C-alpha cells in the first residue's frame, strides 16, 4: 500500500485523560488504578486517600481507543486491546510495552480472564477469537520470537463483549447475533447456544464455575443463564435504554448496572422488588470495577464518557432517591479538543475544546501560540482572515482529541510559499522559495543520523520540540512504527527507520531533492481597455512589468493597471489566490489588461 | 471551422477516387491548428474509421507530421527562464491528448492489420529516416501489445539506433563532414526522453519498453568472454539508462524488471555479465523501492546461491 | 471534507469520502476504485434526479450522509 | 380477420425503447388528463404572445393522433387490413433536441428515457409556475410518481440516530443475493435493518471516530404510482441476470411504512426485456386496461402484450403464469408499476 | 504427424494444462502463417486444447478465435470459423454456455466478407439448435429478434445481411433429420416475415430466391415446411407473371406488342404466356423473374419427387415481344429506348438459358427435342444481342 507520516501536536507530559475512558483494572497489593483511556493513553492511578495527586506514569504506545484491560499474573502483567487492531503486553510495574501481537485484522473489542489457568483471550469486530497462554508471551525474547496459537470457530459476525469464568473451563462470547455463543476452551469443541436475547450484548459475566451468565443488552435488560439447563431463568428490565455495563458481588446475588440512561441500580436476583437507585451519573456509564477488600462492597469505581473518573461510596444494601449524591474521590480530567478550522495561510489552526475554550496553533513549529478564551468560535474565524491561497498539503483528525497531523505522498509537496509570506526573515536581504511539506519532513527527521550530510542538523529555520511523537503507518489501519522525534539517534530506532521510512520521504530528507513546480497558463486580452505561463507564485506586477516591456519597475507600476473579471487587481496579489478567490468562470483564467 | 466533424459523412456511403480523398485529407491537415486540440481525438475516431474502405496511408501520416511539429514546437519554445514566458498549450494537456490519440490508433490497427503494416511499412530505416519522432517512436511502442507487429517492430526500433549510433561515431570522427552539416536530434535522445514523458499517467508503453531495453542489451553485450564495439558498448549503455529510468518512474512494471535481470544472472555458463551486474547495483540503490514491491525474487535468489561457482 | 453512502448494484451499501468540490468523473473514478465497474456504465442517481458529467457536487445540494443508487444502463432497441 | 382495436407504435428505426415506454406510459389513470391540462394552458399562453417548451404539447399532439386513429378505425373497420399503428416522430426529434446523446440510432435504456421525460415535464411545469407567480393541476409527477423517503442509521457504539429525508420516484431493487425469491424479500433486501461493517465504516460525529452502523429505510409519503425497478444484472465483464424473481399481483407495504397504513397496490403494468446481453435486446410492454363503446368494456379486465406494431389479448391467468420463474420467460421483467388501488 | 499430439494431449494433459496459456500463445502466433499444414496444426491444436482442459482455459480458447476472426486476414476468418464449427459440433453443451462472446463477433460486420458471414450464421444456428439447449432456449429465442431488427432496418447492407441470415436460419430451423411440430410452423412465420420484409427491393428481392432455392437443393428439409412453401409458391407465380394467351392484345405501347419465340405455334389455344413488355415498360418486379422460377421449379421438383408434370405448359410459352429484329430504327430513333430494348433481349436470352436448366434430366424424346429448340432459339438471340 502507501505509507503515511503522522505525528501529534501536544505536550510532553498528559498528566490527565484528555477524553473518555474505556476500562479499569484495580490491583488489590498496590492500592493501584489502571484506566485505559480512550485518548490511547494508559495511566495508572493512586488510589490512597492520602496522596492529592494520584497520578503516577503514563505508558503511551498505543496509537487509538485502548478498549479492554486485564491485569494477568497477581498483578505483574496487563494486556490492553486497541482499535489499531493489536494487541500489546505491557510490564504493569515500570510501564513499558514488551510484546505487539498483530493477528487480529480490525478492531479488537474485548479481552478476557481466567485467574486459575492464567489464560487470557481476545476477541473483536473481525470475527476471530485466540486464546493465550500469558506465560508463554511473557517468555518472549528477542532470539525466541515464536508463538502458536488456538482459536475458536462458529462465530458469525463482529464481536461486541466476552467473558470467560474463573476456572477457565467455559467461554462465551457476544455479539450483534443477538445469540450468545459458548465453547469449552480447553478442547476448542463448539457447545451449545443459548438463543433468546434481541439484541446485542455489550455485557457478560460468568460465575466461579460456569453454571450461570448474566447477559446486559442495548436493548435495556438484563437476563440471567443457567447453563446446566440452557435456559433463562429470570429476565430483568430495570433500565429505560440500553444497558452497557455489569458488575456482580462475590456471592451472585446482587447486580449492578448501568448504561446509556446514566443511571445506576443495584437489584437483588432472588426479589427484584427490592433494588437500590445508586446513583444517578452526568454520562453515559461505560465500565465499572468494584473494589472488593471487603464482602458488602465499600466502593465502586465508574467510567463515563467523560474525562473525569468517579469513585461512588456504598454505605450498604439493607437501606426514586439516590443513595449517594456526590463522590468520594474524584479524579479529574482534560478537556477533548472537538471543533478545528484551518486558516487560509494553511500554517496555523484554530480550534475549540469541550470546555468551549479556544485556541490558536502553530503547525510549523508544532506548538499552542496563545489562549484565546471563551470568545466566539466564528466570529474568532471571521476576524482573522487573510486573503490568500495555498494549496492543502495536510489533514487533521481529532480521533485521539488531540491534534493530529497527517502527511500524504499525494499532495505532501503541493504547497510552495515565499519566505517573506511566512515567519521566516531574509538575512541575506533575498526570500527564496520553501516547501512547507519539505522543511516539516526535514524537522521530523532532524536527528536521523543518515540525513547529515559533510555539520547540519535540521532545515535552518526552525525545530519541532524534541518530544514530538512520529508516527510511520500504512492508509487505513497498520501502525509500522513509532517513535518521538528526539530518539532518531538510536542505533535501534535508526536501524527501524531505514527499514520503514518510504523512499518519497528519502527523495526529500535525504536526497535532498526539489520537488516539482507547479506552472499556471493564463490569457491576457485588451478587454481592459498572448497564451503564457507562469510560477503560480509570481506577483502581478511581474505580469506588469512584463506588458510594459512588450508595449513599450516604479514607471511600470504607475501606468499600467492589470484587471480581472473587471476588477482591479491587487499588485502583490500573486495569480493563484486570484484564481481561487476571484475567477468564477470555467477554463482556463483570463486577465485582461490595459494601459493608463 | 465548425461542420468539419459532420464533413466526414461525404465520404461514407458514396465510393470516392484517390484525388478528392487527398484533397480533402490536406485541407483537413491544414486545418489541423486551426480547430482545437482538445476537439481533435473525435476527429481522428472518425476519420479513422472512415479510412479503413478509402484512404489509409494520408491520414496516418499527417496526424504523425502534425504531432512530431507540435511536439517539437512546444519543446524548442518550452526551454526557458522559470518565469513568465511565452508558450503553447501546456504539458499536462498535450501528454493527454497524445496518449488518447495513441490508444485509439493502436485500437484501429488491431480492427484490422492493414493499417498496421501500412504504418510499418511507411517508418522503415541505410537511411536517416528523418520521419521518426517522440510521438512516433511512442506509436511504433505501443504497437508492440500485439502479436502480429512485436518483432517486426522491436528489430526497426533496434536498427534504427544502431544506425544513429554509427551516425554519431562517424560525424565525430572527422572536421569537414563535421563543418559542413547541422547536428539533428539522434534518437538515443528521443527515446531517453520519451521515457522520462511517460509519467503522464499512461502504461501502455511500458512493456514494450523494457521488451526493446532488454533485446537491445542482449544483443550488443560484450561478448570478449574495434570501431564497431564503440555503438555496439553506446548501445549496451543506453538499453540500461531506459531500463533504470523506466524502474523509477512506473510501478506496476518494477515488479518484472527485477525478476529478468536476476533471472539472468544467477546462471552457471560463465557468460559475460557485466552490463547486467551494474545494471542490477544501479537498481538496487534504491533499496526501499524493491522492498516494497518486490522483495521476494531477491529471497529464492539467495536461497538458490548454494550451488554456483565461487566467481 | 464528508463522507457519503452509494449504495451499490447488488443491496449492499458502500460509503466513499469526497469534498464537495469534486466533479462527477471523479466520484465514478472512487466507484471504479472500490468496486471494479468501468466509469461509462454507471449512472448514479440520486433523489430522482441522474448525476451528469457536468456539475459538480455542491450544484446539486449533496452533503454528508446521503445515499446515491447505483445502477447500470440495459441497452435495447 | 380480427384485429384488435389497440394501436402501437411503429419501429421506426432502431427506436423500441421508446415505444415500450410511451405504451405503458399512456394507460397511467393520471397522465392522460394533466399532460393535455397543461398544453391547455400552454395554448392560451401562446395566445398571448422555447426549448423546454414543446415536448409537453408535442406529447399531447401524438395523444390526440392516437386517440382519433384508434376510434376511426372503431367506427370503420373496413379501411384498415393487416396493420393499427402510427409512427412517433415529433416525439422523437423533439426529444432528440432536448438531449443529443440520442443522436444517431443506436439502442439505449428505458428507465433512463423515462427519467428525461418525467424530469423535463416536471420542470416545464416548474417554470410554468414560476411565471405564474412572477405576477390545481400545476404539481403532475411531483405528486404522481414522487414520493418522501425517510433515513436512519444507528452508531452501535454512541447508540444515537440521525434522520436524513429524500426524495425518491422508483424503487430501485436487487434481484439475487451475493431457489426463487419473492418480491418481499427483494424489497427488503433495500429497505430494512443491515450493517455497514469491515472496510466501510460510517465516520459518527457524537463520538468522533469510525465505527459500526446499522441502518434502515422507510417510506414516509407515497405517490400515486409507485414503480419497483429491477436491477436484472450483476457485476463480477458484466453480464445479465436472466433468472427472474416471485412477483406478486396485490402488493401490500405495511413492513416498511412509518405509521400503520391501510393500502393495496395492485399491479396494472409491466416493460420487460428480451434479451441475453446487456449492450442489446428489444422491450415489450404488457398493460392491464383498467379504466378510459361496449366493445371496449368487454376487454375491460383483460392483459395486453404489446410488440411494436402487434398486440395480442392475454387472459390474466394466463399473464400471472407467464411471469413465474419456474421455467425461463424468454422476457425478463425490469421494471413494473402499481397503481395504489 | 497428429496422433503423436493425439497422444500427447490424451497421456499428460493433467500436467500440460498449467501453462495453456503459453500454449494458446504459440498457436496464436503460428496460426499466422502462409501455407496450410501449419495452420491446420495450429487448428487442431487450439481444438485439442479446448477438448482437454479447464473451463477458463475454454473461455481463453474462445475468446482468441473470436479474435482472430475478427482479426480481419481472410485465412485466418475462415481457418478460425472452420473451429469454431468443428468446435461446437465437438463439444455443444461445453460451448453452449460461452454464446455471449460467439454473438458479440455480430457488431463488427464490415471487416468480414460477405460470404463468410453466412458460416458465421451457419455456426451459430447450428450453436443455437442442440437438444441440450431445449431446458432453457434462450439463444434461438434472441436472434429471432436479432434477425427481425437487421431486417427492420433503413441501411441497404445490414437489410442484406439478415436476409442472408434468416435463409441460413430457416434452412437449420428445418432441417430433415431421421419432425413435422410447431417449430415447422415457426419456420413458415419466419419465411413469410422476411418475405414481407424484403418484398420492396428488387435488388434486395433476388438475394433472397438466390439463396432459399440453393439452402432448398444442397441441403433437405422436412416434407411438411416443404408441403406449404411449395404450395405458396406455385400459387404466387402462378398469379404474378402468368398472363392467359387468348388476351394477348394490349395497348398503349409505342411498340407492336406481339407473341414470339413459341412452340409448335397452337396460337393461345389456353392461357400460358409471360407478360414481360409491360412489366419492363412500367419500369421505365420483372426483374427477378429468372430466380423465382428457378425456385419454383426446383421445389416443386423436391415436393413430388423429380416428377414435373405439374410444369408442363411453362416450356411451349411464348414471350410477349416487340419486334426485336433490327428494321432499320437502330441507325435511326437510337435514344434511351435502344437501351431498353437492349436490357429487354438480355432478360429474355437469361430466362431462357434458365429454362433450358430447367428441363435437361427428363428423357421423353420429344420433349428433349422441345429443349433442343430452345437451345436453338438461345443461340439465334444470342447472335442478335450484339447489333
Ligand atoms: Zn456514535
Amino acid at each position: 500500500r502507501k505509507v503515511q507520516v503522522s505525528y501529534v501536536i501536544r505536550d510532553e507530559v498528559e498528566k490527565y485523560n484528555r477524553n473518555g475512558v474505556n476500562a479499569l483494572q484495580l490491583d488489590p497489593a498496590l492500592n493501584r488504578l489502571f484506566t485505559a483511556g480512550r485518548d490511547s493513553i494508559i495511566r495508572i492511578w493512586s488510589v490512597n486517600q492520602h496522596k492529592q495527586d494520584p497520578y503516577i506514569a503514563s505508558m503511551e504506545h498505543h496509537t487509538d481507543w485502548v478498549n479492554d484491560i486485564v491485569l494477568c499474573c497477581n498483578g505483574k502483567t496487563l494486556i490492553s486491546a486497541s482499535s489499531d487492531t493489536t494487541v500489546k503486553v505491557w510490564n504493569a510495574h515500570k510501564g513499558f510495552c514488551m510484546s505487539t501481537l498483530r493477528t487480529h485484522k480490525d478492531y479488537v473489542k474485548a479481552l478476557a480472564y481466567a485467574k486459575d489457568k492464567e489464560l487470557v483471550a481476545s476477541a473483536g469486530l473481525d470475527r476471530q477469537i485466540f486464546l493465550w497462554d500469558v506465560n508463554t508471551l511473557t517468555a518472549l525474547t528477542a532470539s525466541n520470537n515464536t508463538v502458536t496459537t488456538s482459536s475458536l470457530s462458529g462465530n458469525k459476525d463482529s464481536i461486541y463483549s466476552l467473558a470467560m469464568n474463573q476456572l477457565g473451563t467455559i467461554i462465551v462470547s457476544g455479539s450483534t447475533e443477538k445469540v450468545l455463543r459458548v465453547w469449552d476452551p480447553r478442547t476448542c469443541a463448539k457447545l451449545m447456544k443459548l438463543k433468546g436475547h434481541t439484541d446485542n450484548v455489550k455485557a457478560l459475566l460468568l460465575n466461579r464455575d460456569g453454571t450461570q451468565c448474566l447477559s446486559g443488552s442495548s436493548d435495556g435488560t438484563i437476563r440471567l443463564w443457567s447453563l446446566g439447563q440452557q435456559r433463562c431463568i429470570a429476565t430483568y428490565r430495570v433500565h429505560d435504554e440500553g444497558v452497557w455495563a455489569l458488575q456482580v458481588n462475590d456471592a451472585f446475588t446482587h447486580v449492578y448496572s448501568g448504561g446509556r440512561d446514566r443511571k445506576i441500580y443495584c437489584t437483588d436476583l432472588r426479589n427484584p422488588d427490592i433494588r437500590v437507585l445508586i446513583c444517578e451519573e452526568k454520562a453515559p456509564v461505560l465500565k465499572m470495577e468494584l473494589d472488593r477488600s471487603a464482602d458488602p462492597p465499600p466502593a465502586i469505581w465508574v467510567a463515563t464518557t467523560k474525562s473525569t473518573v468517579n469513585k461512588w461510596t456504598l454505605k450498604g444494601i439493607h437501606n426514586i432517591t439516590p443513595l449517594c449524591t456526590q463522590p468520594d474521590q474524584v479524579i479529574k480530567g482534560g478537556a477533548s479538543i472537538i471543533q478545528c478550522h484551518i486558516l487560509n495561510d494553511k500554517r496555523h489552526i484554530l480550534t475549540k475544546d469541550t470546555n468551549n475554550n479556544v485556541a490558536y496553533w502553530d503547525v510549523l513549529k508544532a506548538c499552542k501560540v496563545e489562549d484565546l478564551g471563551k470568545v466566539d468560535f466564528e466570529d474568532e474565524i471571521k476576524k482573522r482572515f487573510k486573503m490568500v491561497y495555498v494549496p492543502n498539503w495536510f489533514s487533521v483528525d481529532l480521533k485521539t482529541g488531540m491534534l493530529t497531523i497527517t502527511l500524504d505522498e499525494s499532495d505532501c509537496f503541493a504547497a510552495w510559499v515565499s519566505a517573506k509570506d511566512a515567519g521566516f526573515s531574509s538575512p541575506d536581504g533575498s526570500d527564496p522559495k520553501l516547501n512547507l511539506g519539505g522543511l516539516l519532513l526535514q524537522a521530523l527527521l532532524e536527528y536521523w543520523p543518515r540525513t547529515h550530510v559533510n555539520v547540519q542538523k535540521g532545515n535552518g529555520y526552525f525545530q519541532v520540540p524534541p518530544h514530538t511523537p512520529v508516527i510511520f503507518g500504512e492508509a487505513g489501519g497498520r501502525t509500522l512504527f513509532r517513535l518521538l522525534c528526539r530518539d532518531s539517534g538510536g542505533e535501534t530506532e535508526s536501524m527501524l527507520l531505514n527499514e520503514t521510512v518510504p523512499q518519497w520521504v528519502i527523495d526529500i530528507t535525504v536526497d535532498k531533492n526539489m520537488p516539482k513546480f507547479n506552472k499556471i497558463p493564463f490569457y491576457l486580452q485588451p478587454h481592459a481597455s498572448d497564451r503564457l505561463s507562469a510560477s503560480d507564485m509570481l506577483q502581478v506586477r511581474k505580469v506588469m512589468e512584463h506588458v510594459y516591456e512588450k508595449i513599450i519597475a516604479v514607471l511600470a507600476e504607475e501606468k499600467i493597471e492589470l484587471l480581472c473579471q473587471d476588477q482591479v487587481l491587487d499588485p502583490n496579489m500573486d495569480l493563484r489566490t486570484v484564481k481561487h478567490f476571484i475567477w468564477k468562470s470555467g477554463g482556463d483564467l483570463t486577465l485582461h489588461y490595459r494601459q493608463k | 471551422q465548425q461542420y468539419v466533424i459532420q464533413l466526414t459523412s461525404m465520404f461514407k456511403d458514396v465510393p470516392l477516387t484517390a484525388e478528392e480523398v487527398e484533397f480533402v485529407v490536406e485541407k483537413a491537415l491544414s486545418m489541423f491548428s486551426k480547430m482545437n486540440l482538445q476537439e481533435i481525438p473525435p476527429l481522428v475516431y472518425q476519420l479513422l474509421v472512415l479510412s479503413s474502405k478509402g484512404s489509409r496511408k494520408s491520414v496516418l501520416e499527417g496526424i504523425i507530421a502534425f504531432f512530431s511539429a507540435l511536439d517539437k514546437q512546444h519543446n524548442e519554445e518550452q526551454s526557458g527562464d522559470e518565469l513568465l514566458d511565452v508558450v503553447t498549450v501546456p504539458s499536462g494537456e498535450l501528454r493527454h491528448v497524445e496518449g488518447t490519440i495513441i490508444l485509439h490508433i493502436v485500437f484501429a490497427i488491431k480492427l484490422d492489420y492493414e493499417l498496421g503494416r501500412e504504418l510499418v511499412k511507411h517508418l522503415k530505416v541505410g537511411d536517416s529516416n528523418n520521419n521518426l519522432s517522440p510521438f512516433s517512436i511512442a506509436l511504433l511502442l505501443s504497437v508492440t501489445r500485439i502479436q502480429r507487429f512485436q518483432d517486426q517492430v522491436l528489430d526497426l526500433l533496434k536498427t534504427s539506433v544502431v544506425k544513429s549510433f554509427k551516425d554519431l561515431q562517424l560525424l565525430q570522427g572527422s572536421k569537414f563532414l563535421q563543418n559542413l552539416v547541422p547536428h539533428r536530434s539522434y534518437v538515443s535522445t528521443m527515446i531517453l526522453e520519451v521515457v522520462k514523458n511517460s509519467v503522464h499517467s499512461w502504461d501502455h508503453v511500458t512493456q514494450g519498453l523494457v521488451e526493446l531495453g532488454f533485446i537491445l542489451m542482449d544483443s550488443y553485450g560484450p561478448k570478449k568472454v574495434s570501431l564497431s564495439r564503440m555503438p555496439n558498448q553506446h548501445a549496451c549503455k543506453l538499453g540500461a539508462n531506459i531500463l533504470l529510468e523506466t524502474f523509477k518512474i512506473h510501478e506496476m512494471i518494477r515488479q518484472e524488471i527485477l525478476e529478468q535481470v536476476l533471472n539472468r544472472v544467477v546462471t552457471r555458463a560463465s557468460s559475460p555479465i557485466s552490463h547486467f551486474l551494474d545494471l542490477l547495483s544501479n537498481i538496487v540503490m534504491y533499496a526501499p523501492l524493491v522492498l516494497q514491491s518486490c522483495s521476494s525474487k531477491v529471497t529464492e535468489a539467495f536461497d538458490y546461491l548454494s550451488f554456483l561457482p565461487l566467481q | 471534507s464528508m463522507q457519503i453512502f452509494v449504495k451499490t448494484l447488488t443491496g449492499k451499501t458502500i460509503t466513499l469520502e469526497v469534498e464537495p468540490s469534486d466533479t462527477i468523473e471523479n466520484v465514478k473514478a472512487k466507484i471504479q476504485d472500490k468496486e471494479g465497474i468501468p466509469p461509462d456504465q454507471q449512472r448514479l442517481i440520486f433523489a430522482g434526479k441522474q448525476l451528469e458529467d457536468g456539475r459538480t457536487l455542491s450544484d446539486y445540494n449533496i452533503q454528508k450522509e446521503s445515499t446515491l443508487h447505483l445502477v447500470l444502463r440495459l441497452r435495447g432497441g | 380477420e380480427n384485429l384488435l382495436p389497440f394501436v402501437g407504435l411503429n419501429n421506426l428505426g432502431n427506436t423500441s425503447y421508446l415505444n415500450s415506454i410511451l405504451q405503458v406510459l399512456y394507460f397511467c389513470p393520471g397522465f392522460k388528463s394533466g399532460v393535455k391540462h397543461l398544453f391547455n394552458i400552454i395554448s392560451r399562453k401562446k395566445e398571448a404572445l422555447l426549448a423546454s417548451y414543446e415536448l409537453i404539447c408535442s406529447l399531447q399532439s401524438l395523444i390526440i393522433s392516437v386517440e382519433q386513429l384508434q376510434a376511426s378505425f372503431l367506427l370503420n373497420p373496413e379501411k384498415y387490413t393487416d396493420e393499427l399503428a402510427t409512427q412517433p416522430r415529433r416525439l422523437l426529434n423533439t426529444l432528440r433536441e432536448l438531449n443529443p446523446m440520442y443522436e444517431g440510432y443506436l439502442q439505449h435504456d428505458a428507465q433512463e428515457v423515462l427519467q428525461c421525460i418525467l424530469g423535463n415535464i416536471q420542470e416545464t411545469c416548474q417554470l410554468l409556475k414560476k411565471e405564474e407567480v412572477k405576477n390545481i393541476g400545476f404539481e403532475l409527477v411531483e405528486k404522481l410518481f414522487q414520493g418522501q423517503l425517510v433515513l436512519r442509521t444507528r452508531c452501535l457504539e454512541c447508540e444515537s440516530l440521525t434522520e436524513r429525508r429524500e426524495d425518491f420516484q422508483d424503487i430501485s431493487v436487487p434481484v439475487q443475493e451475493d431457489e426463487m425469491k419473492t418480491l418481499r424479500w427483494a424489497i427488503s433486501q433495500f429497505a430494512s435493518v443491515e450493517r455497514i461493517v469491515g472496510e466501510d465504516k460510517y465516520f459518527c460525529e457524537n463520538c468522533h471516530h469510525y465505527t459500526e452502523a446499522e441502518r434502515s429505510l422507510l417510506f414516509d409519503k407515497m405517490p400515486e404510482v409507485i414503480t419497483i425497478h429491477l436491477k436484472c444484472f450483476a457485476a463480477s465483464g458484466l453480464s445479465k441476470i436472466n433468472t427472474p424473481l416471485l412477483t406478486p399481483l396485490k402488493l401490500s407495504l405495511e413492513e416498511w411504512s412509518t405509521k400503520p397504513t391501510n393500502d393495496s397496490y395492485g399491479l396494472f403494468a409491466v416493460v420487460m426485456h428480451s434479451g441475453i446481453t446487456i449492450s442489446s435486446g428489444h422491450y415489450t410492454a404488457s398493460v392491464k386496461v383498467t379504466d378510459l363503446v361496449q366493445s371496449l368494456k368487454e376487454y375491460e379486465g383483460k392483459w395486453l402484450l404489446f410488440d411494436d406494431s402487434e398486440v395480442k389479448v392475454t387472459e390474466e391467468k394466463d399473464f400471472l403464469n407467464s411471469l413465474s420463474p419456474s421455467t425461463s420467460p424468454t422476457s425478463t421483467p425490469y421494471l413494473l408499476f402499481y397503481k395504489k388501488l | 504427424q497428429e496422433q503423436l499430439l493425439q497422444s500427447t494431449f490424451s497421456v499428460h494433459y493433467l500436467v500440460l494444462k498449467d501453462m495453456c496459456s503459453s500454449i494458446l500463445s504459440l498457436a496464436q502466433s503460428l496460426l499466422h502463417s502462409l501455407d496450410q499444414s501449419i495452420i491446420s496444426f495450429g487448428s487442431l491444436l487450439y481444438k485439442y486444447a479446448f477438448k482437454f482442459f479447464d473451463t477458463y482455459c475454454q473461455q481463453e480458447v474462445v475468446g482468441a478465435l473470436v479474435t482472430h476472426i475478427c482479426s480481419g486476414n481472410e485465412a485466418e476468418v475462415d481457418t478460425a470459423l472452420d473451429v469454431l464449427l468443428e468446435l461446437v459440433v465437438l463439444n455443444p453443451s461445453a460451448m453452449m454456455m460461452n454464446a455471449v462472446f460467439v454473438k458479440g463477433i455480430l457488431d463488427y460486420l464490415d471487416n468480414i466478407s460477405p460470404q463468410q458471414i453466412r458460416k458465421l450464421f451457419y455456426v451459430l444456428s447450428t450453436l443455437a439448435f442442440s437438444k441440450q439447449n431445449e431446458a432453457s432456449s434462450h439463444i434461438q429465442d434472441d436472434m429471432h429478434l436479432v434477425i427481425r431488427k437487421q431486417l427492420s432496418s433503413t441501411v441497404f447492407k445490414y437489410k442484406l445481411i439478415g436476409i442472408i441470415g434468416a435463409v441460413t436460419m430457416a434452412g437449420i430451423m428445418a432441417a430433415d433429420r431421421s419432425l413435422s411440430d410447431e417449430q415447422c410452423t415457426q419456420v413458415t412465420s419466419l419465411l413469410q416475415l422476411v418475405h414481407s420484409c424484403s418484398e420492396q427491393s428488387p435488388q434486395a428481392s433476388a438475394l433472397y430466391y438466390d439463396e432459399f432455392a440453393n439452402l432448398i437443393q444442397h441441403e433437405k428439409l422436412d416434407p411438411k415446411a416443404l408441403e406449404w412453401v411449395g404450395h405458396t409458391i406455385c400459387n404466387d407465380f402462378q398469379d404474378a407473371f402468368v398472363v392467359d394467351s387468348c388476351v394477348v392484345p394490349e395497348g398503349d405501347f409505342p411498340f407492336p406488342v406481339k407473341a414470339l419465340y413459341g412452340l409448335e405455334e397452337y396460337d393461345t389455344q389456353d392461357g400460358i404466356a409471360i407478360n414481360l413488355l409491360p412489366l419492363l415498360f412500367s419500369q421505365d418486379s420483372p426483374l427477378c423473374l429468372a430466380p423465382y422460377f428457378r425456385l419454383l421449379r426446383l421445389c416443386v421438383e423436391r415436393q413430388h419427387n423429380g416428377n414435373l408434370e405439374e410444369i408442363d405448359g411453362l416450356l411451349d410459352c411464348p414471350i410477349f415481344l416487340t419486334d426485336l429484329e433490327p428494321g432499320e430504327k437502330l441507325e435511326s430513333m437510337s435514344a434511351k429506348e435502344r437501351s431498353f430494348m437492349c436490357s429487354l433481349i438480355f432478360l429474355t436470352l437469361n430466362w431462357f438459358r434458365e429454362i433450358v436448366n430447367a428441363f435437361c434430366q427428363e428423357t421423353s424424346p420429344e420433349m428433349k427435342g422441345k429443349v433442343l429448340t430452345r437451345l436453338k432459339h438461345i443461340v439465334e438471340l444470342q447472335i442478335i444481342l450484339e447489333k
